[PDB]
This record gives structure tokens, sequence and C-alpha cells, in this order.
């Protein structure tokens, strides 16, 4: 896989590992229209949309994660009113699929996928059908590539995670649960705040705690800032309490109306 | 219509346009499948040096364009060409790429010497050229990036300036479908026998061909103008000889092995070897240069040397040593690039 060992001099590490205070400062413009809780519920919702788009198009999990990161990176910098997130979600998948050499996504297949997914799986959020034709995706693609400063290569916690569970010698017991916890972390900001391998260790720790696997010595034998890992575990544990209290299907129609909308030209 | 107006017009005002920042009209130096490349200079003269300005062929972001931008944006090494900037022109949907300008290349340099012989003067220019090529490919291979189309045209050399006589590798095969091939002078025998995937070994063979061409000033597997090609294989055997079973055991697992057996006979290439060929072009088989070349030009891909191991060869510890400036401080006789006015 291209650039696999290049993280510490990558554009991901050097430009797209943000500061938590800088992120929250830019977010205050959207917090005029939404609460903190409602912004996070909105993040969970569009993470699920990109997952549903990816599954429908039969894309690999690495391609879905890259598109999710493209989406987070965009709205980390700009407001929700700037470009419609219904338009950006499939644009992110379209661009992400083009970054990988294997497989192709056609124009017609993308538009059909986006229409079908919102109709079948997200009708609670969207009464009207998907209104965007392909020209809207292609125009949007140019805006996405510009704001990201052409940073297309994204590193994810899966490759590190595989290497750790292989090193533990318990792939059968741990890998299924740890892998799904990695998927869950894309509901949060963690991918914009910490390096991939740190999130992988956090997910594996939680997996060990959940399955009552004693792995204290193994974790101690690693030379990493353990205080940073405990910060990630608390976010993961907080995520599952938010999951419990959040009925996506009942709440999301009202939240999407509270979003600031793009103003038309005069 | 769809988008926020304030956001739209703010970006339009801030967006850097290639026409405003760079002077390039009538400075077109190349046109091909890749697109149109120009020798450009900054209008607001801060740098005051030459840049290679490339408008990609076609509209939008193709897969080939998308991966080229993706990889170049991460890759940084002195012996690989650096993507400096990317201008997206929103109206016509064209994509511009900005590079450091390289005045020369191995294609022109070798052609000049071949032209001069009828109508390599620093002693370690070939060695320096070879070492920087290997250093650059090692960097790519270490990051699991293959070139897939190495040849003298793609080996650039910097003209006068800070990076005087530095090799810059250009034009990697950025997008091949499913990493698959499914002139031929630099293409390894396994590709000619129908290999399904590009490999690190395939790039190495091409370097061996370039090294042979640098030593002799002629393409070693020169030939007339889908995977199988009889006359190209005929030429490879004319130089190398026909490979024995011991030399390449896996050859039987190639898809075009039966076609090879049908069309060719070992006996035809009985008095053929790399030794005898290089002897005819005044290169000694005792020399360290030859023994390295033989390791690069090995028929069997798994028996071919890696770029890492090639850089560790004692050829590069023999006097004269490789220099960073391949010209070694000498005056550069090769002419500058001519402009292509005709559109
Ligand atoms: C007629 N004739 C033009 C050339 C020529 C001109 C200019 C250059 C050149 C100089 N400096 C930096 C870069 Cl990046 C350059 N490139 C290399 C890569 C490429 C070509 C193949 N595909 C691409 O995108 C554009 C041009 C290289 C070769 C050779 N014969």
């Amino acid at each position: 896989k291209a650039m696999a060992g290049n993280f510490w001099q990558s554009s991901h590490y050097l430009q797209w590992i943000l500061d938590k205070q800088d992120l929250l400062k830019e977010r205050q413009k959207d917090l005029k229209f939404l609460s903190e809780e409602e912004y996070w519920k909105l993040q969970i919702f569009f993470t699920n949309v990109i997952q549903a788009l990816g599954e429908h198009l039969k894309l690999r999990q690495q391609v879905i994660a890259t598109a999710t990161v493209y989406f987070k990176r965009f709205y980390a910098r700009y407001s929700l009113k700037s470009i419609d997130p219904v338009l950006m979600a499939p644009t992110c998948v379209f661009l992400a699929s083009k970054v990988e050499e294997f497989g192709v996504v056609s124009n017609t297949r993308l538009i059909a996928a986006a229409t079908s997914v919102l109709k079948t799986r997200f009708s609670y959020a969207f009464p009207k059908e998907f209104p965007y034709r392909m020209n809207h995706i292609l125009e949007c693609e140019f805006y996405l590539l510009e704001l990201m400063d052409c940073c297309l290569i994204v590193y994810h916690p899966y490759r590190p995670l595989l290497q750790y569970v292989q090193d533990m010698g318990q792939e059968d017991m741990l890998l299924p649960l740890a892998w799904r916890i990695v998927n869950d972390t894309y509901r949060t900001d963690l991918c914009l705040l910490y390096p991939p391998f740190m999130i992988a260790l956090a997910c594996l720790h939680v997996a060990c705690v959940v399955q009552q696997k004693d792995a204290r010595q193994w974790f101690a034998e690693l030379s990493v800032d353990m205080e940073k890992i405990l910060e990630i575990i608390r976010v993961i544990l907080k995520l599952y309490e938010q999951w419990k209290n959040f009925d996506e299907r009942k709440e999301m129609a009202t939240i999407l109306s509270k979003m600031p909308k793009p103003k038309p030209p005069p | 219509d769809k988008m926020d107006y304030d956001f739209k017009v703010k970006l339009s005002s801030e967006r850097e346009r290639v026409e405003d920042l760079f002077e390039y009209e009538g400075c077109k130096v190349g046109r091909g499948t890749y697109g149109h490349v120009y020798k450009a200079k900054r209008k607001d003269g801060k740098d005051d040096k030459d840049y290679a300005l490339k408008q990609i062929e076609g509209t939008g972001i193709s897969m080939s364009a998308c991966r080229e931008i993706a990889l170049l944006r991460e890759l940084k090494h002195p012996n690989v060409i650096s993507l400096q900037k990317v201008f997206l022109s929103h109206a016509d949907r064209k994509v511009w790429l900005l590079f450091d300008y390289a005045e020369h290349d191995l294609w022109h340099i070798i052609k000049f010497h071949r032209a001069s012989k009828a109508n390599q003067l620093p002693r370690g220019m070939v060695k320096s050229l070879l070492y920087q090529i290997l250093d650059g490919i090692h960097y790519l291979h270490a990051n699991w990036v293959l070139h897939r189309d190495l040849k003298p045209a793609n080996i650039l050399v910097m003209g006068e300036g800070p990076e005087r006589g530095r090799v810059k590798i250009a034009d990697m095969g950025f997008a091949r479908l499913f990493n698959s091939p499914l002139t031929f002078w630099y293409r390894a025998p396994e590709l000619l026998l129908g290999a399904r995937h590009y490999t690190k070994a395939i790039d190495i063979w091409a370097i061996g061909c370039i090294f042979a061409e640098l030593l002799t000033s002629e393409p070693i597997f020169h030939c007339r103008q889908n995977p199988y090609h009889h006359d190209q294989l005929d030429r490879i055997f004319n130089v190398m000889g026909f490979p024995a079973d011991k030399d390449w055991e896996d050859i039987k697992k190639m898809p075009e092995h039966s076609t090879l057996m049908k069309d060719f006979r070992r006996n035809t290439y009985t008095n053929c070897s790399l030794i005898k060929y290089m002897e005819k072009h005044k290169v000694k088989p005792d020399s360290k240069a030859f023994h390295l070349l033989q390791k690069l030009l090995t028929m069997d891909p798994i028996k071919r040397i890696t770029s890492e191991q090639a850089m560790q060869d004692p050829y590069f510890l023999e006097d004269p040593l490789p220099t960073s400036d391949v010209f070694a401080g000498c005056q550069i006789p090769y002419p500058k690039r001519e402009f292509l006015t005709e559109e």
C-alpha cells in the first residue's frame, strides 16, 4: 500500500492533526444555530450516511473511512451553510473511490446510489428525493480538493490495529470487536486530533476490557504516551453513553431544520 | 443556486489563477498525452527562476490525475520531481500542476553524444547518473510506489541553478487499472511473456537498460516500431542469450511460455552473451560496471538485484566517486529546450 510507512512526514500528520481549541473556535459560528449536543448528533448522522453510501456501492472500509475524513476535514474549516452536506457526502465518496487504483465508480451509479440510500434507509430525515444531478457533484469536487490542499492520502487505525492483534496472538478473540470500535470512533472528532495508531490502541484496550482479557503487561511493554490513550478511551466511553441517549430516527428531522442554510444570490 | 453566495464569492476573490501569477504564453516546451507543459516564470518576480507548468489533458479530475496529485503531494526526495503547487481553474474545469523546471534529460543528453560521435566527458557522469536514479527509485520502492515506465525521457537532469546537475525522476505510472499492464526497449522479459502485475523488479530491468545505454550511447535492446512481442524478445536473446532452465525456473509459469517455445530455439542464440555484446562496445567484463550491470539485467525477476543492494555495490566505492552534480562543475554543452509555437 502506497506511503504506508511515511506518516511522520505525511501531509496528514503535518497539516490535518488539528488543535482541539482551534477546532472548537471555528465551530462557534455553527453553534449560534445549533447546540453542542445537536452538532455531535449531526456528525453521527452524516457518518452513517457515508457508511450507507459505501456499503451500497460495495466499497472497501478503507475507502469509506477516507471519504468520512474528507467530510470532517471540510466542515472543521467551514460552516454547514457553505455547501449542503447532502451534496458533500456523496462527493467525498466519489473523490475517495478515485484515489484507490482498484475499482471504479461511474457517474450514473453514484447518483443512483445516493438516491436509493436516502429513500430506503434515511426517509425519517428526508421526505423529498435526492435533488442533485452529476454536474453538482463535479462542481463540488473542485471545492473539496481545494480546501483540503490536495491532501488525499489518509491513514486509518485499521492497519495499525491488525499489527497489534497479530502481535498479541489473539486475532480470533479480539479483532472483530476492536475493528467495530474503530468504525465507531468515526462518529467523533478523534481522527482530526490523534494519530491513527493511538486510536487503534484505545479501541483494543476497550475491546480487552469488554471481553475481560487481561493485557496489562502487553500494554505496559509499549513505549507510548499512555495519558493520551486514556483521553481517547474516555471519548470512546462517552460515545456509547451518547449512543444510548440518542434516538437518531426520532430526533434528526428537527435537527436538520435547525441547520443554517445556504443563502441564495441577490 | 445550490451553494452559499458569500462563501462562493469570497473564494472566487481569494483564488490564485495561473494566468495572473505566471508568464507562459508562447513558452510551450512539450505536448503529449499528459497534456501541455510550459517553461514558466513568476509575473510578480520574487523567485526569478524557471518552473515547469503543466495543464493536464481533458476536463475534471480523472483517476490518473487524482492519483498523480495524491502521491506527488506526499513524496519528497531530492532525486524525485516535486509538485510545488496545484491550480484548479473552475470555469473550464482544467487542472494545472507546477513543478521545478529541468533544462535537460537523458534522452537528449544521450542523443547529443550519439549525434556528436558522427557529426560522458566527466569520467563519473554515468556513475553519478546511475546512483541518483537508484537513490530516487529506492525512495519510491520503500514507499511501495512503482514507476512502471522508466526510460531516458523520464530521467530529467537540472540545468544551471542551485540544483545544478541533479537527476530528477519524472512521470511515474500513477494509475494502471488493478495494478496491471493487461517502444518496448525498456520492458522486462516477464512483461513481454505476459506478467499480470507490475513489480519492483520491472523498474530495475529498465535501470539496467538505461545504464547500458549510458555506457554505449545506444539502446541495448533496440528494435523496430498485446503483451507478447516476438522481435523485442528476439533482440533480448540476441544480446543476453536464451535463458537456461536453471537460470529462470518459474518461466514455465508465465502465460506466454508455450508461444515462446513454439517461436524460439535455444540453438539460435548459442554464441550470444552480455559479455560478448559489451566487449563489442568497448566495455570490459572485468570492470565493476559490468558486474553491476549483469546483476541489474538478469532474466529471472526474483534473481534481479534490488535498488538498495545496487547502491551498496563496490562500483560506487571505486574511483571516481559519484557526485551530486553529475556535470562535476564542468560547463554544460547540451542546448536548452526549444519552444513549440505550432498548436
Ligand atoms: C519535446 N520534448 C519535451 C520534453 C520535456 C519538456 C519538459 C520536461 C519537464 C521539465 N521539468 C519538469 C518536468 Cl515535471 C517536466 N516534465 C516531465 C513530466 C511530463 C512529461 C511526461 N508527463 C509529464 O507530466 C511533463 C514534463 C520534460 C520533458 C522532452 N521532449
